[PDB]
């Protein structure tokens, strides 16, 4: 009596194509539950029909066959969780891909649970510093906090999260243990040799060690692609669940929504707006209402997610980057019409939004930005209103000064991401009129020497401006000073 | 009666009964479950099996698993002991409160009431938004709503009014999360209790809460509505009273039905929309609404997909309300908060018998000067402003001053404007735009009315400017 | 094993087999027919039925007609005696030369290098094309693609590149023509035979070449450009070789695939194209790539329908490349060529740190002053430059001879240029780019930089149209 076989805890393929199992058997599998090939190939447990389950398959379809055995695993899908994952590069599914050896994990995780509620979080206050002035002097990011990178192709979103990852060094390699933010990257549908070129650069700016980087690929199964996200989330929750921070780059959400239809309509699930199916809008605000702030009563971590969209033809009112718009504590919207133009970050100023306003910014920096936001909005306009000099008053000639002035200080290279107090005295320049005489060219180059000055000479200004935290009038007064001095001296 | 699960398939979950067929809307229970999973009956697909909607995940549900047929509809807590409370689609509190008292239950879904139920009395409810009150005056127990693509203000408008005018309401109020975000849920609550409309210590509470976010399955999404609504009738009819409903956001509602839609084998509408799209909507919108017995003043945030008005949602949703409030993302982009749109918004109570002449022709004299500019604005794009006649290029003049006066400093966007919230009465607002109209102020620059209160902020900030 | 054709529609045949059923992507050869017609397994419909792709025409075939399960996928011809052949998606030889004698045979479906395996090292590859050269410079071992809409120079642009390039090339070299003219393979096979890279005396040819063109069905174009990557891995893992490897079409395969997918049975995705899209892309774009064994350069040119570059197609195409060169139907109707976008063109080498400043300056510089006279273009547009700023048109004036400029005459090209072909050095390049933006020539006419190599030849051009 070989009882091994049985058709409640095994089934049989009935049959196999394009990553669907329509597996027989299985009568007590729970949805969403992982069960295992004959071939070591795991997959998962989506449709439970009458006469069978259609499981989704977390690898290459060619070595499954009709017939085949399929067992349940009575788990429903995890990963491994936890600090030994930092400084390692895992697939869809905790795998090592580094060939650095297995993980040492001891921890688990379903890689779909639902956000914490209402009552386990607190307001977003302590500020996530991306390192770049635009982004954190405009559209400051709190951590708990979800912003959105979007933009078409090559604008440059890859790049504020990179620069963000690599700022975190300054607190991580501090003594504070609550400054401090462990990185989750995830790429999706990406290419392997830009991943390969992406842990690279991290490596050589001793960023790895506090950065997981969990990899699904192009060439990686639909299925693979499509969990990623929620895999590296549930990564991000164990420091979020423990009194820790972690910040996660899903990069990007538009591959995977590609994904997850493939998946989805090889499923035989019907179609929806533009072929998606009806629950895109509920994949992503599933997966990016996870990153959230708990209260001291939940450890007070955190999780903050980075998630990236690509638009066409920067068309942001397009239905899925709308969606996600819609989902998500504001966005950074950058333009291939200002990245040509000389505006990097292309940061479009009007258009990005931070729903959590200065509660996520140190009082230096809510000091110096309070009201530039809407002052360069305002400036944009009146500098079109006027591509033809309209008689204009003074009131507008001193806003289209500040305007141009401000916009030259917000413009930023790549892999320097500035400290607050060093972004707090170049935006102070501006923002108090002391450069309203300077010829907006000269402006790059003044903020260089400027910077080299007072990191050089006053290291006392920026330790203070940094450590109260705020900007002090004595320091308000040491700062006038040596602004307006050297800027003569630099205007020789 | 007991069924068994026959099919599961994301939210949809298909039951075969022996005996006796629960009866469509009927709540039936998950048995063996940690948590209480309901679903709700949507379809009798034939050979004694429902096809029905999950009220929550349905991960680890197997094929045979029991289900017993609670004998009706989903039924919540009802009552006064329902104020400073948090209530789940289900009616289960979510505060970890303990349990919710009330004295009756009632089922999340009814009829809605009759015609010869309808009142008709119109009048002003006065908010302290210039924009608003000017051009499209909310109506005390009307139908309002706020339309907005992603981001635009709909939410923070719904924040301000509930500062405005949830906050001195002698009444009851319910705001009733759709879909929205966690975050936003707890920011309200722990507000509305450091300003005491939420008393955790007595029974003063002035809302009640009920939230079925957008970490919930769409099963849930599609019913928080009735939920919400539902507490909303009792204070209207139970007790009779004046309350204040504020749903953000309601396109949820219909979002939540077109996902599973495919699901209950349905040719798809256009747009991807469900078939059934309006009237789905017409047997809810038809329920939030005054009567003799009380009365309801709805604040209905509607989203508005890929920034369209024009889709089968936000486009249906236009017939069920008295005021609308149309937000632009390309005010919004130039820095004008909130960002209605002084063209597209509207009020049933714009009328000369109802808010006077000086209401009406203020208003109207905005809004002519404001399409005067719409017009001229591609046109001096290209050919400039020389050729211009002084007569038309004051209406630009003016058109841009009062393009700013109509933006003003929220209360509750100080952390996004770097502003102190002004509230402005409506005889200052009529009063200021008559000025700017008039030509009263052409001298001072457009700057010193962006972002003020009052005009006679316009006028200070005008010298402060002056230098 | 022996299976049974029970289905035939097009080329989706469907086979039953009563013992032993073949697992997927194995090679079925159908029997009773005068050529070879080889079958791919794509499914397993149950029932012991497999569904499967012809890769010949299917007409003749009969239900009931026997099939029998080659025991693998389909296997090909590797190793140097495939250099100066011409082979077919199923490696027969097609140069009536005899068969191609090897030692080794490959199977045409393979995994892509893994993750440990990748490259990161970053050359530049100089192509004395001005515009690829400053704007977005191709580089070794990279990955390059040709975008382009019908008849905007993608082919000729590959010509030129195999010419300035793979000529000088020490190497080998792998040309897989899929999709497209079977002239065209002519036309360069005798071209190839001609300057010698494929010599039919000797063992010296540096060049293999692999076809599927317009006329094979769809199966055949949906599989020839494994083939020609096939061919290609070997050289550079198999000899850690240096290989070039250029696909004209690869937008061909996917098109095939879109043929085929409603014949597979499977609910169209948006643009009626399969759902499988960008998994087939993924898992044959991956395997175009260098790695510590060996270096592959490919140059692929990408074909956009109805010139919509929001093609599902082309769209999916962008995240495989290291660099892309853009082709416009507005520029080559100007009489530009090549037909480049200047501001839709990019490369992953476009960094400070690998091409220097001068070549990062110039080249953002020349970028912004297109950029910002493509804004001043809507009012030009209606009312002329009368009412521009003297600023305005001195960017305008150096805008219009930096566009000029970008274009020039490739040998390939010279019957249609009515000029003799140029290959400008880079330092020649970032110089009279330079000179251009410093103001140096706005004293000369446009028509002086018009269709021209190296600046020095602008100024020349200008005394004759004196």
């Amino acid at each position: 009596a070989d009882t091994s076989v049985d058709l409640e805890e095994t089934g049989r393929v009935l049959s196999i194509g394009d990553g669907i199992a329509r597996v027989h058997g299985l009568r007590n599998v729970q949805a969403e539950e992982m069960v295992e090939f004959s071939s070591g190939l795991k997959g998962m447990s989506l449709n439970l029909e009458p006469d069978n389950v259609g499981v989704v398959v977390f690898g290459n379809d060619k070595l499954i066959k009709e017939g085949d055995i399929v067992k349940r695993t009575g788990a429903i899908v995890d990963v491994p969780v936890g600090e030994e994952l930092l400084g390692r590069v895992v697939d869809a599914l905790g795998n090592a891909i580094d060939g650095k050896g297995p993980i040492g994990s001891k921890a688990r995780r379903r890689v779909g649970l639902k956000a914490p509620g209402i009552i386990p979080r607190i307001s977003v206050r302590e500020p996530m510093q991306t390192g770049i002035k635009a982004v954190d002097s405009l559209v400051p990011i709190g951590r708990g906090q979800r912003e959105l990178i979007i933009g078409d192709r090559q604008t440059g979103k890859t790049s504020i999260a990179i620069d963000t990852i690599i700022n975190q060094k300054r607190f991580n390699d501090g003594t504070d243990e609550k400054k401090k933010l462990y990185c989750i990257y995830v790429a999706i549908g990406q290419k392997r040799s830009t991943v390969a070129q992406l842990v690279k650069r991290l490596t050589d700016a001793d960023a790895m060690k506090y950065t997981i980087v969990v990899s699904a690929t192009a060439s990686d199964a639909a299925p693979l692609q499509y969990l990623a996200p929620y895999s590296g989330c549930s990564m991000g929750e164990y420091f979020r669940d423990n009194g820790k921070h972690a910040l996660i780059i899903y990069d990007d959400l538009s591959k995977q929504a590609v994904a997850y239809r493939q998946m989805s309509l090889l499923l035989r699930r019907p179609p929806g707006r533009e072929a998606y199916p009806g629950d895109v809008f509920y994949l992503h605000s599933r997966l990016l209402e996870r990153a959230a702030k708990m209260n001291d009563a939940f450890g007070g971590g955190s999780l903050t997610a980075l998630p990236v969209i690509e638009t066409q033809a920067g068309d942001v009112s397009a239905y899925i980057p709308t969606n996600v718009i819609s989902i998500t504590d504001g966005q950074i919207f950058l333009e291939t019409e200002l990245f040509y133009k000389g505006i990097r970050p292309a940061i479009n100023v009007g258009l990005s939004v931070s729903r959590v306003g200065s509660a996520a910014q140190t009082r230096a920096m809510k000091q110096v930005a309070g009201t530039m936001k809407l002052e360069l909005a305002q400036y944009r306009e009146v500098a079109a209103f006027a591509q033809f000099g309209s008689d204009l008053d003074a009131a507008t000639q001193q806003l289209l000064s500040r305007g141009v002035r401000l916009t030259e200080l917000l413009k930023q290279g790549q892999y320097s991401p500035m400290a607050i107090e060093e972004q707090v005295a170049v935006i102070y320049a501006g923002v108090r009129g002391y450069l309203d005489k300077l010829e907006p060219s000269k402006i790059t180059k003044f903020e260089n020497a400027f910077l080299s000055h007072v990191i050089s000479q006053h290291q006392a200004l920026l330790s203070k401006i940094r450590t109260d935290g705020k900007i002090s009038e004595e320091s308000d007064a040491k700062l006038k000073e040596i602004v307006t001095n050297f800027l003569a001296g630099f205007e020789a | 009666t007991t069924g068994r699960i026959v099919a599961v398939i994301g939210a949809v979950v298909d039951v075969q009964f022996d005996e006796g067929l629960p009866p469509i809307l009927n709540a039936l229970e998950v048995q063996g479950r940690e948590t209480r999973l309901v679903l709700e009956v949507a379809q009798h697909l034939g050979e004694s099996t429902v096809r029905t909607i999950a009220m929550d995940g349905t991960e680890g549900l197997v094929r045979g698993q029991k289900v017993l047929d609670s004998g009706a509809p989903i039924r919540i807590p009802v009552g006064p002991e329902t104020l400073g409370r948090i209530m789940n689609v289900i009616g289960e509190p979510i505060d970890e409160r303990g349990p919710i008292k009330t004295k009756q239950f009632a089922a999340i879904h009814a009829e809605a009431p009759e015609f010869v139920e309808m009142s008709v009395e119109q009048e002003i409810l006065v908010t302290g938004i210039k924009v608003v009150d000017l051009l499209a005056p909310y109506a005390k127990g009307g139908k309002i709503g706020l339309f907005g693509g992603a981001g635009v203000g709909k939410t923070v408008l719904i924040m301000e009014l509930i500062n405005n005018v949830a906050k001195a309401h002698g009444g009851y109020s319910v705001f009733a999360g759709v879909g929205e975000r966690t975050r936003e849920g707890n920011d309200l609550y722990h507000e509305m209790i450091e300003s005491g409309v939420i008393n955790l210590k007595d029974a003063t509470s002035k809302v009640a809460l009920v939230y079925g976010q957008m970490n919930e399955p769409p099963g849930a999404r599609a019913r928080v509505a009735l939920t919400g609504l539902t507490v909303a009738e009792y204070f209207r009819d139970q007790e009779g009273q004046d309350v204040l409903l504020f749903i953000d956001n309601i396109f949820r509602f219909t979002q939540a039905g077109s996902e599973v839609s495919a699901l209950l084998g349905r040719i798809p509408s256009a747009v991807g929309y469900q078939p059934t799209l309006a009237t789905d909507m017409g047997t809810m919108q038809e329920r939030i609404t005054t009567t003799k017995k009380g009365s309801i003043t709805s604040v209905q945030a509607i989203y508005v997909p890929a920034d369209d008005l024009t889709d089968p949602a936000p486009a249906t949703t236009f017939a069920h309300l008295d005021a609308t409030t149309v937000l632009s993302r390309a005010i919004a982009e130039l820095g004008i908060y909130p960002a209605v749109d002084p063209l597209d918004s509207t009020s049933r109570i714009m009328d000369p018998n109802i808010v006077g002449s000086e209401h009406y022709d203020v208003a109207r004299g905005v809004q002519k000067i404001l399409q005067d500019y719409k017009s001229l604005q591609d046109i001096i794009a290209i050919l400039g402003m020389d050729e211009l006649s002084e007569e038309d290029k004051l209406t630009v003049s003016r058109a841009r001053k009062i393009q700013r006066f109509l933006s003003q400093p929220f209360q509750v966007a100080e952390v996004f404007t770097g502003h102190l919230g002004k509230l402005v009465p409506l005889k200052e607002t009529i009063k200021g735009f008559q000025q700017i109209l008039a030509g009263e102020y052409d001298h001072l620059p457009e700057q010193a009315f962006y972002m003020v209160g009052p005009i006679e902020e316009a006028v200070a900030k005008a010298d402060k400017l002056a230098e």
